[PDB]
């Protein structure tokens, strides 16, 4: 008569990293590191913008592609790839610093600034690198300041605009610099142009310079574009001679969001809290071997094929 | 390590599927087999205590701060570079670590369970069964199907047994 | 985990003020000490990781302005880098005392069975086990044996033939 | 007759977390969290300076609410909330990085330039909204050049400090931006301005941007600011043609001490190492989850509201 | 902690210098020395275990010149960055070896307690544990008897008999 | 009769600490703290090339220090303490930012612009600052442009360098700042200078400027040094009248190499994978405590002298 004491085995077993072992068999064991993704944007519960073709800078600036983007709301802000900014080549200051503060926010409203010009000075340049509606035209938010009659002295000028607001307001302008002396001649005059900029927290001038150049969208010409933020009560005050590209509206960032930049298409019947370039990663596990550039609520990332867990005893087969 | 499980008991039962500690007996109307469910929840549920801790992590909100589509500036972008790759080596090193750590316990654990279940049928059999030192406990009586059972019961009363035991084990 | 704390002692005992570790009483005049040398492994031990804990440090200054703006987008590596090291720490700082909890826990189950396993061996072919922690004395064992027995200077050959035959009979 | 082994429990036993129980009862434990910090800034052993609505460029520059701080030593220092720096409107470049420094500094030193002006300048000139005591003044370190003769061009003028010390010397100066051609003109003259500053390290020029006709918009007078380090043994130079507004005194940081901001009331009698915006964090604990942000030795800030280590064994009770 | 190492056995044997673990003997024939290969080589694999893990092994470029100047507030993000991480892994450095420390006399311990728990259910009636890790075999063992009891194949039927009238005379 | 068992022990033991307690003592433990490095620079196995005297910068704009490094190929670069980057005296805007791109590299190749300019203009002017065999000369990838006619207007003057290549270059220009009117008006006579630069993909422009200086290398005047990439297939068009300093060659970076930043002598026979300031460090110890600024492949820095790990049981020797 006899009694036995024994435990479960199974016939093919797991093995495990121990401390003092690397080649353990268990009974059992799951991975610790994710190493699947959803090849989607998964958007589901948000109120997300896929920005398409046009670039956060474009938004601001009103560039063609960016007309269905140029106010909104969002709590999610998707970039892409092929994102266009400039259809007017050219340059922004800090630009890096604005797509972020822009791929930060929860939306933008836009507000006139109320400009009015005297009546020798033709407001409405346009250009065919900048087609609208089949026709030439510019950045919708800025207006491209010229003499009206085509060679003579732009006016000196001055245009205030006022934050009546209770938030900041981000206002974006331009220095057009062409790209020849007859050119340079023709839209402002021979005189010397001088623009200058301020606020209570700016003060800046700006020469435009002529300069031969590769043609970019058919023009040798560039634009610099300068931005500021106009704090509440703030008046900005330009003062120019020719040369400067006028804000028509100013933008106002409202609340919070995420910024994503992707690959991966779009999918509304879908939740995801973790973003990166290829798409969404949804798991209960601790850490992800996909990506080292992830944004949202994300598993971290660790240079690990696997690390298996072990869920059961020393496997030991008979 | 606590010495039963890949130690003297020589090898794990295949056969029993219902549980992962159990009892074999051999007696006069046959052999038997049977799991222990008490021993087998004891240490299913601290794995899956475990596996609760693993996913139970919640997470902190975190923006870009690389351009994917753009050119950074190139100094920044050092920085941000040694930046993350000196938080990736550590997350690195704390999952390897983490995870065999959990497993030498896990394993370690297990055994635990076993030698437990092993004690508490010796410490119930006192003096009427010896050890064999290969996991089974001879037992110097006659022990029914229904006795077994109350081994594993814990009904088992040694006092009742104890004359006849005594009697065989000095004989 | 060893046998013993929740385990085959069904429960504590409150009334043991006097340490963590004891021993109680049966016999004629008979009925509780504390084990001094067992308590005091386990406070030793546990003030061992007080000492660790406590260990202190970095002199940091401020990279971030609390009273002004800083730049859009070294603010933003300064709050990624920062929540990122909050995350390592909270996901350390729960390790540490999940783990060493579990440790505290088993270290002091050991150290219950240490001194059980001692009075076994102490008893030889004295007593028998109970399974519930008690050890059941097959002679009479008044106040200054049980008294050797917590003591450490019980002889087992000075009762064991009268405690055999008490036992085999 | 018997001998039973066992161990205590107690009436109320505190819950913990183990790797496998989330609910583990103890009979004792102890937080590693700490949650509860000092309403006070606890400064006893700390040579210190509380500067009060004094800011720290302002120490550098002399805006009055600066006076008593113009110079100093300390081995800690303290930034208020509102401080301010500038008594004319105006703002100075890389000011985050000069911030900084003052506060990592140990202390001040002011040394005087030296600087000496011919008879066509006048330096004495105040303003209204810079008042000290009652009256009229200026930052107390700089001095604001204009022609003696109304009208008249400001002279080419040179001015070079030297740094003659082993250590470097911080020099600030300042750009005069008039609010019209015709202030603009009447302080300096009708010739184009020009100041340069060139050491052996640094070289550097500035034209002053002349705003706008209405006094309140964004185009006004304003004083915006500059500043770098002068090396032991090298020299500095001005060249400048009207709108600098020179340096009287360069600074000297000096040593190095805590920065700290905050608007916690200063205890002297309790000692401290690390700081926050509300006061103080004295705990030997590891953790703390009063902020994310302290300067000093402080315990590592985390996510979670308390992490209870065991103390004891489980609690059995009957 | 397990009862043995620094436990229930009294001091290490210096003169052991071909094992970790063994056994020592008296009989008839006077007394001998000799380890036990393989309990030794378990605690000794598993040390190189840890050693292993220790020595596996991401390259970084420079982010500060030792030679020019580096712009203040970069700077100082990059000063707090670098503390920040040597915090982290001065902790961990500083955790590892505390608990892998901790592991290992435990594990020794352990493989010891294995051993005797070995040979104690081998001798099965025909010994007694005297408390200090010595069993007092009630037959005679000559030098052909001990080697088999260290070679686990003693069968304690051959003198069960015998052991058991001594153990109750 | 009777066994016994039991376990060794030293006469020596050593301590470690443990999560329980920090005096233990054990029969034997191993080092994981590294505490010695090799103080020299462990090149074997490295293509390396030793700048010398010779500062990143001064490869680019082609500096006298620098002659002997102008082009190469290498997978570690050396920068030695005070290198010369300068002749003529100057700085370069973003300097830090193109001082890593460099020593990010494992090679420059030069390409020549072929700038030409016209009968006007004076391409060959030199400076005491800089020198070759004891005698005025001036960078060698550049070049100072001055009038020919001492006082008389720099003529308005257009060059176009023409990326090619299937890789971007790297294009690097002076602006002359004199260090009076005198100096300034001799040189490019008495108009406005303007200078601006257009690529496809950059767009500035340029004053210089006169001001009293200090001396360096004897000169009052200097030259602000600017870059940029330019792409394959790109143009980038240089619009001046006097003050441009010209790229007669422009750089391509090869390749990817390692930095290091040491005055430690090189030592060929050894090798390694981690250097710092004072040398190298060979080892197979996952931490070290000889430097926070470490480069390669490396173990972590901590702030401990020792930390001994345990390779075996408490030794508890006989009392
Ligand atoms: C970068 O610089 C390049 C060189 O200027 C630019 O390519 C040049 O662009 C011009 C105008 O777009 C082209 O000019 C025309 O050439 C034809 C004759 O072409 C044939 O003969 C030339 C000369 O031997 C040969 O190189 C060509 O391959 C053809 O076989 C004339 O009939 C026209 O009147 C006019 O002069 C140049 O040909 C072209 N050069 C090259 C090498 O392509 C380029 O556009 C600039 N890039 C940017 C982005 O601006
Ligand atoms: C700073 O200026 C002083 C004079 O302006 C320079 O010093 C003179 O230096 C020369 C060269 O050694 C000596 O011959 C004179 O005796 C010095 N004069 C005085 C009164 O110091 C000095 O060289 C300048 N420093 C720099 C870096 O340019
Ligand atoms: C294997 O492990 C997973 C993870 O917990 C678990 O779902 C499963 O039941 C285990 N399977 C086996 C073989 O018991
Ligand atoms: C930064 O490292 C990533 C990883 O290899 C690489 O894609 C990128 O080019 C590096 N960026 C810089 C600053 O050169
Ligand atoms: C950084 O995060 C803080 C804290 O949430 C915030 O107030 C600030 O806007 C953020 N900075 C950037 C660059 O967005
Ligand atoms: C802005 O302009 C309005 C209207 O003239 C005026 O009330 C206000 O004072 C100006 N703001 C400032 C700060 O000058
Ligand atoms: C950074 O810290 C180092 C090392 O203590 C130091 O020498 C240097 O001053 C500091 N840099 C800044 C920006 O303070």
């Amino acid at each position: 008569d006899k009694i036995c004491l024994g435990h479960h085995a199974v016939a093919n077993g797991t093995i495990v990293k121990t401390l003092t072992n690397e080649q353990e068999e268990v009974t059992n064991a799951t991975e610790t590191v994710e190493s699947t993704g959803i090849n989607r944007l998964c958007m589901k519960g948000r109120k997300h913008k896929d920005l398409g073709n046009c670039h956060p800078i474009g938004m601001l600036i009103g560039t063609p592609a960016c007309d269905l983007h140029l106010t909104g709301m969002w709590d999610t802000l998707i970039e892409r790839e092929n994102a266009i900014a400039y259809c007017y080549p050219g340059a922004t200051v800090n630009v890096e610093a604005l797509r972020q503060k822009i791929m930060e926010s929860g939306g933008i409203n836009k507000i006139s600034t109320g400009f009015t010009y005297g009546s020798s000075i033709n407001s409405a340049g346009t250009t065919r690198a900048c087609m609208r509606n089949g026709g030439n035209s510019f950045y919708a938010e800025l207006k491209w300041l010229v003499s009206k009659s085509k060679g003579q002295n732009f006016p000196q000028t001055t245009n205030t605009y006022r934050n009546t607001d209770t938030a900041e307001h981000l206002i974006m302008w331009g220095i057009h610099h062409p790209s020849s002396t007859q050119e340079k001649n023709t839209l402002y005059g021979t005189q010397s142009l001088s623009i200058s900029v301020g606020s209570s927290t700016y003060r800046n001038n700006f020469v435009p310079v002529v300069g031969a150049r590769p043609q970019v969208n058919g023009l040798s010409s560039r634009i610099d574009f300068h931005w500021t933020l106009v704090q509440p009560g703030d008046n900005i005050t330009f003062s120019h001679n020719g040369g400067l590209i006028a804000p028509s509206r100013v933008s106002k960032l409202i609340g919070r969001g995420l910024g994503i930049q992707s690959d991966a298409p779009i999918d509304n019947n879908c939740e995801s809290k973790c973003f990166w370039r290829g798409g969404s990663i949804n798991t209960r596990l601790p850490f992800q071997n996909l990506s080292p550039r992830t944004v949202g609520q994300c598993p971290k990332y660790v240079n690990r094929r696997s690390l298996m867990l072990a869920t059961g005893m020393r496997n030991v087969p008979e | 390590l606590f010495g039963a499980i890949a130690g003297f008991l020589e090898n794990g039962w295949e056969g029993m599927v219902d549980g992962w500690y159990g009892f074999r007996h051999q007696n006069a109307q046959g052999t038997g087999q049977a799991a222990d469910y008490k021993s087998t929840q004891a240490a299913i549920d601290q794995i899956t205590g475990k596996l609760n801790r693993l996913v139970e992590k919640t997470n902190t909100e975190f923006e870009s701060i690389e351009s994917e589509f753009s050119e950074i500036e190139h100094q920044i972008g050092n920085v941000i570079n040694w930046t993350k790759d000196s938080i990736t080596d550590i997350w690195t090193y704390q999952a390897e670590l983490l995870v065999a750590m959990e497993n030498q316990h896990t394993i370690d654990m297990a055994d635990s369970e076993m030698l437990n279940l092993y004690e508490r049928v010796r410490k119930q059999l006192r003096q009427n069964a010896e050890e064999d030192g290969k996991g089974c406990f001879e037992i110097y009586h006659a022990c029914d199907d229904s006795c077994m059972e109350s081994i594993r019961n814990n009904t088992y009363d040694h006092s009742q047994y104890r004359e006849e035991a005594l009697l065989n084990r000095l004989n």
